[PDB]
């Protein structure tokens, strides 16, 4: 019984955490993306508040 | 005749330690499927918990 209990587990502690490293990066270049385009509005922000 | 009453009489007895020496035979067995049936039912359990322990673990990390 533990023989096809221990070897489910595995079959999905990989596809859940495979799974996971499919959505991680997908998120991590959702991040990114929505950033570098309304970027220069950060810098502005910023620069405009050191030259002060 | 009597005697044959006498062997008539043991011939009983005979089947009467036969009769309870097989009616312990099946509580043995049953005792004993009654044991094997709660000693895989509790493990049965147990797998599940380091099981539903184990996945969980998984989801977080």
């Amino acid at each position: 019984l533990e023989a096809q209990y221990r070897e489910r587990e595995r079959a999905e502690t990989e596809a859940l955490l495979a799974r996971y490293r499919e959505r991680a990066e997908a998120e991590a270049k959702a991040v990114r993306e929505k950033a570098m385009a309304r970027l220069d509005e950060a810098v502005a922000l910023v620069l405009k508040e050191v030259l002060p | 005749k009597l005697e044959a009453i006498l062997s008539q009489e043991v011939e009983a007895e005979i089947q009467a330690l036969l009769q309870e020496a097989e009616a312990k035979a099946e509580a043995v067995k049953r005792e004993a499927e009654e044991k094997a049936k709660a000693l895989l039912q509790a493990r049965e359990r147990a797998l599940e918990a380091q099981y539903r322990a184990a996945l969980r673990r998984a989801e977080s990390a």
